[PDB]
């Protein structure tokens, strides 16, 4: 709108850090994948997937 | 002493004694404990590999 906002804000520079462990490497999709030979139940986090 | 002689004085045991303790002259029988025929469960139990 262009309204004045009622509260005044406290604005003013800091660094932020640009922490590791993104989004894109953390999901994870399960649906009728691989399993153990041994167990025949599905495999652990990675591989694919 | 021994298990095949163990086994034998089992097998003799007598069936209304059989009962008499906690056994089973149907599931679990003393003459049962020995192993003789060592059964042998088959691979999808065990595993493999290949290089």
């Amino acid at each position: 709108t262009g309204r004045k906002l009622v509260a005044q804000v406290f604005l003013g520079p800091t660094y932020y850090q640009r922490l590791k462990h993104l989004v894109d490497d953390k999901i994870h999709a399960r649906a009728r994948g691989p399993v153990q030979i041994l167990t025949r139940q599905p495999v652990e986090g990675r591989s694919r997937d | 002493l021994s298990p095949l002689e163990v086994h034998t004085i089992f097998t003799h045991i007598s069936s209304e004694d059989l009962a008499h303790l906690g056994l089973n002259e149907q599931y679990a029988r003393p003459d049962w404990m020995i192993i003789t025929v060592l059964p042998v469960p088959p691979p999808s139990v065990r595993p493999s590999i290949s290089v």
